[PDB]
DNA sequence: GAGCAATCAGACTGAGCACGCTGTGGTTTGGTTGCCCTGCTTCCTCCA
DNA sequence: TGATGGCAGAGTACTA
DNA sequence: TAGTACTCTGCCATCAGAGCAAGCACTACGGCCGATTGCTC
RNA sequence: GGCCGUAGUGCUUGCUCUGAGUUUUAGAGCUAGAAAUAGCAAGUUAAAAUAAGGCUAGUCCGUUAUCAACUUGAAAAAGUGGCACCGAGUCGGUGCUGGAGGAAGCAGGGCAACCAAACCACAGCGUGCUCAGUCU
């Protein structure tokens, strides 16, 4: 046995781990090797890494289940409807809707005519001849008053059911309202009747063109304010407009209502609140608001049709019918153009599927953009096609009816469209009548996202409780499903416990409970001193009753002026009194009980006790609803309380916040001696005055020991759900349990002895939403600099490019405009210097001209510029393009500059760890190893959990030339991890002081000792610190500099340490999601069981989930005689299951016979096998192998290359210079290296041909530039699947081992979680 | 002649013998004892192959069966200073770990030969081959001791348990000692007239006159033939004056040393490394018997062997190997010392380093008997020169009652600081110096340098 | 006049208190130096 | 949002 | 000489959007704060 | 400072919806040529599927997490693998038992001298701060 350490290191994708003795030396121990092969002992260091691809969230997969309930929706809705058509449609045409579920099928699978509507050819081509487009059918049937057949009815209404609109405008949209500026004017008009004192005009005005502007709402306004005299912002006239276009304002001003009166006309909630304001204003606004709404309607519905709509009720159909009849003459027009003025062109453009044009938009998958960017040139290139180019550029040529910006239509267009159609045709059909209001509750019934999926107790995603087992129907829904209760299963089920007593859950926040009990908590806690008294006195039960009843129910912010005055001088009769422990004014208050009071008025209904249980289910019932309508009908057995006035404003009244603390915790558990509550006792504890911590922690009292109990006992979980039930990444997660896993091995290995010190680190870890957050930021400052150049979101990916475009090309500290053409020759300034922290985050960077304009070149931004760039800061943040901390640090100054005390806290932080997640970790890791306890019930600390961050060891590699290049080998975890145990133990040795602030468990005097906490490994500081280093109080010897760096250098230079890569069995899609089309091929998959792939098409490549070695024989040739064959099989991911469930015959029907159920083995991916001379492979999949060696270069040769490649960029500079032209021979010595580590193991040859010709080439180019493409050329060596790189011009692409069969005679090994324990499995004997 | 006169006692003849006087013997096992097992060690090539031959000889024997066993240990080839013999000799760490500890009566070397009187001139060695071997083990322990053996010309693979008592055991060396005691117990009780001396295996019997050697050998021979063990006859020396024993030459009543063992010492070079001084200091330490002032003589050595020092080979150090070197040539002849008359002792202390020889009346003269030297600890170190010579004494009286067997010495020094240690100018001295008993001082007297 | 937006009692004397330094004294802890043991450990022969 | 494994097709070569 | 069989190499990968609720982790301030002053409508 | 709030960012989990995309089918292609082939005409739309599918038959569920080998297990899960030293190209080799003797180093415990520091109590003093009196 003898003392040893365990280091770790955790990546998203890797963890590293080490075990070192008490000098710093790595063990080493032969491992015995299980399976049948000769070898029965290998010789293994203990140092390795893990390997292991990264974890996923469960975004996608959400994703998907949304999408299939969609689906299956859907599906219902047309059922439905066709169920509803059934009875008519027997006799008008049986086979209908058969006809209808096959047209998906070829014409000999097809059981009834292949013409789906009528049946025919001549009726089909009628029909299609009258009504080329499904929108001219509908704007007929909505016209016409004749007798129209119920299947082109049931075909229109179909269509609208199936296709809806969004679901984000509310209430109601009257298509009739299509004018802008008339009624606009009308609403003018209707303002100057209403309010003649004061005449508005707004004659002169563009009404429609600001109104109709694509800028932000709030310019928009502006622009309208400002165009109109008479008016400013927050007027009637300006508050009319907002709730008109959108915006919400508050009328009180208005209307001096003294009250919110804050009404967005979207929410329906607010129209019950314009209802009320209806109610205070009488009648005359009333009708001003109706003609606000009108315009609102208006608006929207004109943006969104842009068509007339008196001429026809169907606006939206008239409209996709006047884009039908432009694509018509606009196509007629090019054609003819084409073929006259450029003949030589005609083919490619109007039938070549493969290039883009009018074939490939129609026939092909070109879409619009595509097309037009196509189609433009040609369109320049021409003449007489000026209106073609205008089309052009306003996005209004050649469109199809069917196109992606078709989700702007709401659901209530298609609503009336269908109202429509069942008014006209409901006097011929009797059951059309009977069923308007069903058909129309079918389009526009969606389910409330409270509710969720309405499963009968096989869901595990289902929260609902239903009055009756009948089957739900849109049309009694209301009727079966408890909304109520399903509302309050919604929001219980996600809200949290409380700790102290996990089984209850936690109270509202502005619960008058919780009020009471926070200030009793901080009234305790006061002691007061006045003339007479020996000492400071707490404060009195009686004394704490008064004050409640006396300040905190008659005032809402209690101040300790106010509790001296009113009560002390008053009532205490004391002038001289000092209150003390108490801030000037306290912070808790009976903030719910004031906002009650005003609204019962009833002191006595609030005072009194037995009604408390009515007043916690009233404040429960406004935090947890969020409708009025719920609110309203659970307020309902409480409507014999209050008046109804009372209830309507409870319902306006809404509480969001959940508070900590269970109602069983604050007020039920009970002391056993004297039956008192947490609240009893603050209310009144003898005169010590406890507050709750000291309640729950005393030892005299029961609440302790209750705690504990209740806790512990109900406290029992896995490894692996704790893991998971930690907040965090899914990958940090997986990386911790891994990181548990080779703890636990590793002490297994140790002889079962724990290690005295275990240290940890973990490392700390897009154009799309750039583009939208510019466009944002410009559309809300009204600038046109996007405008004046459009920059593509590939363009914007570079960093100084989106610095210039967020700072609207104007420098961040004078007033200047910065040019893009002159980019790549300013500097980018972080606003906190990068010495106190390090943070490259554009929410740090800044780009200016000079970087010599922030003022003090370290402390933050000047004053005065600050200042005045604080103006233009404002602005920038009204528009959004930075955040609130940017803008905070940014004007820091003027409050405060950086103190000596923030100084000292940046660079603090630099190298302590205060993470959760880490914290989390250790305490994992302290709980699982330390379990024992002491006398008096203690833990004992046998084994001490230390947390470090990376800046200790990147410090140490550069200050003592251990450099680190990622690009060589997998090494560099392990290495990363031998080195964190190394740095932690001499810390905690050398400063037994730390172990507070680092294991599990003025100012300027501060400075320095942070600064160097890492001075005793420096030789000379000129100060010459001894050779040997003491503990500085014991003798122990912390770190011998003659030695120790020696070792560390060894230990650095094994050439064994252990890789292994997690093998995984690959779970997920079936296959790729894309349909292929029809082809003679076996690759193919079936998409339903009777849709054959080489006549419907189908799927292709899918992914194997674990690849399983069968032997047995298959008949080969017309004598179908039997050939013993060995091979591999890919086991998919869809026929997994069924391959478990019987492999016998699964692999019978693929074609084996006589399969060998021992000889079966399962092989996962990432799985090894050693061949040749040391050679070894890994599993991708049934057919594909990965490269499995770890190139060991010399560590003279890493350093090298790093000197030479001047990784992350005076005498001491001077040197290394030096070093590299003395060294310049050892780029040969390297590139020898990775050519024999190729030829033995990698074995690509015309790879390794191609690397050494461009290196022989490329021979004179400068040392820096040579050794930086070097380091390029290791990729060729690597570990994994292999991958192209590039050597100066030259490239080299993939080399792929597509074959699997050598492995076959290979040997097969079992690596654990570390490697050092292995099962090898000869194969050729099977 | 000797072999055709006792054919049941000679390994030669007799061969594999049997301890048929003693029961088989119960291995006790300690309170906590749990079966433990551990997989036999690889075995080098050349060395697997030296145990292999015993290992059918031991199955010849029936010291080694086939048995299944919860109790493995490893076998151990330990191969003879004499070519690789490759002993099989069990690793026995566990077992020996298990197993109880018993009180152990072996003697030490450095009392046996101070019971030879001078009298008896007439010698006889005997070494009893198979010693251990001899001792039975009843069956019920027999699966404490147990080894894999696998070998395909044998044919047999598993488990061989021994069924006598095999080398290593911690606690074997003892029960023979003692099991053999009784024996021979009774012999001496037959023939008082004649010393015996029963080491672990090696018997030597002293007579006085040549008749006397031949009739005792004689029945020697005869009782252990009876009792069963055998004695090899390759190396017996049979009443002849100059025997070998216990690495000792025995002639003319006179513990002499081997010219060997001389050449050895002197043989090597100059050591250059602590571990070659070492070496040295090992072969010359065995021989501080013989060599007057031994401590003073090899004091540089010491610290250049020190652990934490340099090998810097000094001068003095130099000085100090020429004088083990030209001391061990001339090594005088140390005679065996006789009980039955009073000791001398000399003692002489310079420099902080005691020196002084045990000698014996031998006619009119006097004969050594045993040099003694000893470094004195720092705190006597420091006393003045009336003082130092009182821890002198101390110092190398305990040393001759190692020898002496606690008969009384005369204890003689050139100075008179034996009524020093009456009146000091501390206790446990004096307790040790003035028992008359044990010690006594004779006339105050000086004593030759080389003395 | 009403609103939004920062800004965040001077001197002298006295007593009383806080930080630091000093003198006296009591107590406690710790250290070196010296003498003793107990114990543990490492290095070299001579034999089974 | 890049990887990295599947796929089709062209080329070469071995065997009935 | 045609039929399998293996190797090599370029291509390919379902995408946008809108609401609501709960939780964590982390960073920025502010707060006690009255009375005075400023300016601006 | 604590505490208290809030303001914001990010991320995670769950639910309800939208627009497209893809695949097969319907939308009679015509003329001259036996034919390939050539020339014209047309194009915007719709149906169905949108992981195969499952039983629990719901307007439900189906892509997250977890997973070396072997033994015991129904499963949840539990068990399975000598040490030391000299080395180093992915790890190689060597060693291993007792007893006895001689020499050397080491750490710990007790006891008696001498010494430092610390705390506490009293008293004094330099500096600074709060409060009170006076003038303003």
């Amino acid at each position: 046995d003898k003392k040893y350490s365990i280091g770790l290191a955790i990546g998203t994708n890797s963890v590293g781990w080490a075990v070192i003795t008490d000098e710093y030396k790595v063990p080493s121990k032969k491992f015995k090797v299980l399976g049948n092969t000769d070898r029965h002992s290998i010789k293994k260091n203990l140092i390795g890494a893990l390997l292991f691809d990264s974890g996923e969230t469960a975004e996608a997969t959400r994703l998907k289940r949304t999408a299939r309930r969609r689906y299956t929706r859907r599906k219902n809705r047309i059922c439905y409807l066709q169920e509803i058509f059934s009875n008519e449609m027997a006799k008008v045409d049986d086979s209908f809707f058969h006809r209808l579920e096959e047209s998906f099928l070829v014409e000999e699978d097809k059981k009834h005519e292949r013409h789906p509507i009528f049946g025919n050819i001549v009726d089909e081509v009628a029909y299609h001849e009258k009504y080329p487009t499904i929108y001219h059918l509908r704007k007929k049937l909505v016209d016409s008053t004749d007798k129209a057949d119920l299947r082109l009815i049931y075909l229109a209404l179909a269509h609208m059911i199936k296709f809806r609109g969004h679901f984000l405008i509310e209430g109601d949209l009257n298509p009739d309202n299509s004018d802008v500026d008339k009624l606009f004017i009308q609403l003018v008009q209707t303002y100057n009747q209403l309010f003649e004192e004061n005449p508005i005009n707004a004659s002169g005005v563009d009404a429609k063109a600001i109104l109709s502007a694509r800028l932000s709402k709030s310019r928009r306004l502006e622009n309208l304010i400002a165009q109109l005299p008479g008016e400013k912002k927050n007027g009637l006239f300006g508050n009319l407009i907002a709730l008109s276009l959108g915006l919400t304002p508050n009328f009180k001003s208005n209307f001096d209502l003294a009250e919110d009166a804050k009404l967005q006309l979207s929410k329906d909630t607010y129209d019950d609140d314009l209802d009320n304001l209806l109610a205070q204003i009488g009648d005359q606004y009333a009708d001003l608001f109706l003609a606000a709404k009108n315009l609102s309607d208006a608006i929207l519905l004109s943006d969104i049709l842009r068509v007339n709509t008196e001429i026809t009720k169907a606006p939206l159909s008239a409209s996709m019918i006047k884009r039908y009849d432009e694509h018509h003459q606009d196509l007629t027009l090019l054609k003819a153009l084409v073929r006259q003025q450029l003949p030589e062109k005609y083919k490619e453009i109007f039938f070549d599927q493969s290039k883009n044009g009018y074939a490939g938009y129609i026939d092909g998958g070109a879409s619009q953009e595509e097309f037009y960017k196509f189609i433009k040139p040609i369109l320049e290139k021409m003449d007489g096609t000026e209106e073609l180019l205008v089309k052009l550029n306003r996005e209004d040529l050649l469109r199809k009816q069917r196109t992606f910006d078709n989700g702007s239509i709401p659901h209530q267009i298609h609503l009336g469209e269908l109202h429509a159609i069942l008014r006209r045709q409901e006097d011929f059909y009797p059951f059309l009548k009977d069923n308007r209001e069903k058909i129309e509750k079918i389009l526009t019934f969606r389910i409330p996202y409270y509710v969720g999926p309405l499963a009968r107790g096989n869901s595990r995603f289902a929260w609902m409780t239903r009055k009756s087992e009948e089957t739900i129907t849109p049309w009694n829904f209301e009727e079966v499903v408890d909304k109520g209760a399903s509302a309050q299963s919604f929001i219980e089920r996600m809200t949290n416990f409380d700790k102290n007593l996990p089984n209850e859950k936690v109270l509202p926040k502005h619960s008058l409970l919780y009020e009471y009990f926070t200030v009793y908590n901080e009234l305790t806690k006061v002691k007061y001193v006045t003339e007479g008294m020996r000492k400071p006195a707490f404060l009195s039960g009686e004394q704490k009753k008064a004050i409640v009843d006396l300040l905190f129910k008659t005032n809402r912010k209690v101040t300790v002026k106010q509790l001296k005055e009113d009560y002390f001088k008053k009532i205490e009769c004391f002038d001289s009194v000092e209150i003390s422990g108490v801030e000037d004014r306290f912070n808790a208050s009976l903030g719910t009980y004031h906002d009650l009071l005003k609204i019962i008025k009833d002191k006595d209904f609030l005072d009194n006790e037995e009604n408390e249980d009515i007043l916690e289910d009233i404040v429960l019932t406004l935090t947890l609803f969020e409708d009025r309508e719920m609110i309203e009908e659970r307020l309902k057995t409480y409507a014999h309380l209050f008046d109804d006035k009372v209830m309507k404003q409870l319902k306006r009244r809404r509480y969001t916040g959940w508070g900590r603390l269970s109602r069983k915790l604050i007020n039920g558990i009970r002391d056993k001696q004297s039956g008192k509550t947490i609240l009893d006792f603050l209310k009144s504890d003898g005169f010590a005055n406890r507050n709750f911590m000291q309640l729950i922690h005393d030892d005299s009292l029961t609440f302790k020991e209750d705690i504990q109990k209740a806790q512990v006992s109900g406290q029992g979980d896995s490894l692996h759900e704790h893991i998971a039930n930690l907040a965090g990444s899914p990958a940090i997660k997986k990386g911790i349990l891994q990181t548990v896993k080779v703890v636990d091995e590793l002490v297994k290995v140790m002889g079962r002895h724990k290690p005295e010190n275990i240290v940890i680190e973990m490392a700390r870890e897009n154009s799309r939403e750039r583009m939208k957050r510019i466009e944002e930021g410009i559309k809300e400052l009204g600038s046109q600099i996007l405008k004046e150049h459009p920059v593509e979101n590939t363009q914007l990916q570079n960093e100084k490019l989106y610095l210039y475009y967020l700072q609207n090309g104007r420098d961040m500290y004078v007033d200047q405009e910065l040019d893009i053409n002159r980019l790549s020759d300013y500097d980018v300034d972080a606003i906190v210097p990068q010495s106190f922290l390090k943070d490259d985050s554009i929410d740090n960077k800044v780009l200016t001209r000079s970087d010599k304009n922030r003022g003090k070149s370290d402390n933050v931004p000047s004053e005065e510029v600050v200042k005045k760039m604080k103006n233009y800061w404002r602005q920038l943040l009204n528009a959004k393009l930075i955040t609130q901390r940017k803008f905070d640090n940014l004007t820091k100054a003027e409050r405060g500059g950086l103190s000596e005390l923030d100084k000292a806290g940046f660079i603090k932080r630099q190298l302590v760890e205060t993470r959760q997640i880490t914290k989390h970790v250790a305490q994992i890791l302290d709980s699982r190893m330390n379990t024992k306890y002491d006398e008096n019930d203690k833990l004992i600390r046998e084994v001490k959990v230390i947390t470090l961050k990376s800046k200790l060891v990147s410090d140490f590699r550069k200050d003592f030339q251990f450099y680190k290049v990622r690009e060589i080998n997998n090494y560099h975890h392990a290495h990363d991890a031998y080195l964190n145990a190394v740095v932690g133990t001499a810390l905690i040795k050398k400063y037994p002081k730390l172990e507070s602030e680092f294991v599990y468990g003025k100012a300027t005097a501060k400075y320095f000792f942070y600064s160097n906490i890492m001075n005793f490994f420096k030789t000379e500081i000129i100060r010459k610190r001894p050779l040997i280093e003491t503990n500085g109080e014991t003798g122990e010897i912390v770190w011998d500099k003659g030695r120790d760096f020696a070792t560390v250098r060894k230990v650095l230079s094994m050439p064994q340490v252990n890789i292994v890569k997690k093998t995984e069995v690959q779970t997920g899609g079936f296959s790729k999601e894309s349909i292929l089309p029809k082809r003679n091929s076996d690759k193919l998959i079936a998409r339903k069981k009777d849709w054959d792939p080489k006549k419907y098409g189908g799927f292709d490549s899918p992914t194997v989930a674990y690849s399983v070695l069968v032997v047995a024989k298959v008949e080969k040739g017309k004598s179908k005689k039997l050939k013993s064959v060995k091979e591999l099989l890919g086991i998919t991911i869809m026929e997994r299951s069924s391959f478990e469930k019987n492999p016998i015959d699964f692999l019978e029907a693929k074609g084996y016979k006589e399969v060998k159920k021992d000889l079966i083995i399962k092989l996962p991916k990432y799985s090894l096998f050693e061949l040749e001379n040391g050679r070894k492979r890994m599993l991708a999949s049934a057919g594909e192998l990965q490269k499995g060696n770890e190139l060991a270069l010399p560590s003279k040769y890493v350093n090298f290359l790093y000197l030479a490649s001047h990784y992350e960029k005076p005498e001491d500079n001077e040197q290394k210079q030096l070093f590299v032209e003395q060294h310049k021979h050892y780029l040969d010595e390297i590139i020898e290296q990775i050519s024999e580590f190729s030829k033995r193991v990698i074995l690509a040859d015309a790879n390794l041909d191609k690397v050494l010709s461009a290196y022989n080439k490329h021979r004179d180019k400068p040392i820096r530039e040579q050794a930086e493409n070097i380091i390029h050329l290791f990729t060729l060596t690597n570990l994994g699947a292999p991958a192209a790189f590039k050597y100066f011009d030259t490239t080299i692409d993939r080399k792929r081992y597509t074959s699997t069969k050598e492995v076959l005679d290979a040997t097969l090994i079992h690596q654990s979680i570390t490697g050092l324990y292995e099962t090898r499995i000869d194969l050729s004997q099977l | 002649t000797w072999l055709s006169d006792f054919p049941q006692a000679w390994a030669e003849t007799g061969g594999m013998g049997l301890a048929v006087r003693q029961a088989p013997l119960i291995i006790p096992l300690k309170a906590t004892s749990t079966p433990v097992s551990i997989k036999q060690y690889p075995m080098s090539q050349e060395a697997r192959l030296g145990i292999k031959p015993h290992i059918q000889r031991l199955l010849d024997q029936g010291i080694l069966v086939p048995c299944q066993s919860p109790w493995n240990t490893p076998l151990l080839p330990v191969k003879k200073p004499g070519t690789n013999d490759y002993r099989p000799v069990q690793d026995l760490r566990e077992v020996n770990k298990r197993v109880e500890d018993i009180h152990p009566t072996v003697p030490n070397p450095y009392n046996l030969l101070s019971g030879l009187p001078p009298s008896h001139q007439w010698y006889t060695v005997l070494d009893l081959k198979d010693a251990f071997f001899c001792l039975r083990l009843h069956p019920t322990s027999q699966p404490l001791f147990a080894f894999e053996w696998r070998d395909p010309e044998m044919g047999i693979s598993g488990q061989l348990t021994w069924t006598r008592l095999p080398q290593g055991f911690k606690n074997s060396p003892t029960l023979f000692n003692e099991a053999l005691h009784r024996d021979l117990a009774d012999f001496r009780i037959q023939h008082p007239d004649l010393i015996l001396l029963q080491y672990v295996d090696d018997l030597l019997l002293a007579a006085t006159s040549e008749l006397d050697c031949q009739q005792g050998t004689r029945a020697l021979l005869q009782t252990l033939g009876n009792l069963g063990y055998r004695a090899s006859a390759k190396k017996a020396q049979i009443c002849q004056k100059q025997v070998k024993y216990l690495g000792y030459l025995l002639k003319e009543g006179q513990r002499w040393l081997t010219e060997a063992r001389k050449e050895t010492v002197m043989g090597q070079p100059t050591p250059k490394t602590p571990r070659q001084l070492r070496e040295f200091l090992g072969k010359a330490g065995f021989c501080r018997l013989f060599i007057p002032g031994f401590a003073e003589m090899a004091a540089p050595l010491y610290p250049l062997t020190k652990p934490g020092t340099l090998f810097n080979w000094g001068p003095d150090q130099q000085k100090a190997y020429q004088e083990i070197k030209q001391a061990l040539l001339t090594a005088p002849a140390l005679g065996l010392p006789d009980l039955t008359k009073p000791f001398e002792l000399f003692v002489d202390e310079k420099q902080g380093y005691a020196k002084g020889v045990l000698t014996q009346k031998l006619g009119p003269w006097r004969r050594p008997v045993a040099y003694l030297s000893k470094k004195l600890d720092p705190v006597a170190a420091g006393w003045p020169p009336c003082l130092r010579m009182v821890a002198a004494i101390a110092v190398l009286t305990k040393d001759a009652g190692k020898l002496t067997m606690g008969q009384p010495l005369v204890i003689l020094a050139p100075h008179a600081v034996e009524a020093l240690v009456k009146q000091p100018p501390m206790t446990h001295y004096q307790a040790l110096l003035l028992d008359t008993d044990r010690v006594q001082f004779g006339p105050v007297v000086a004593l030759n340098p080389a003395t």
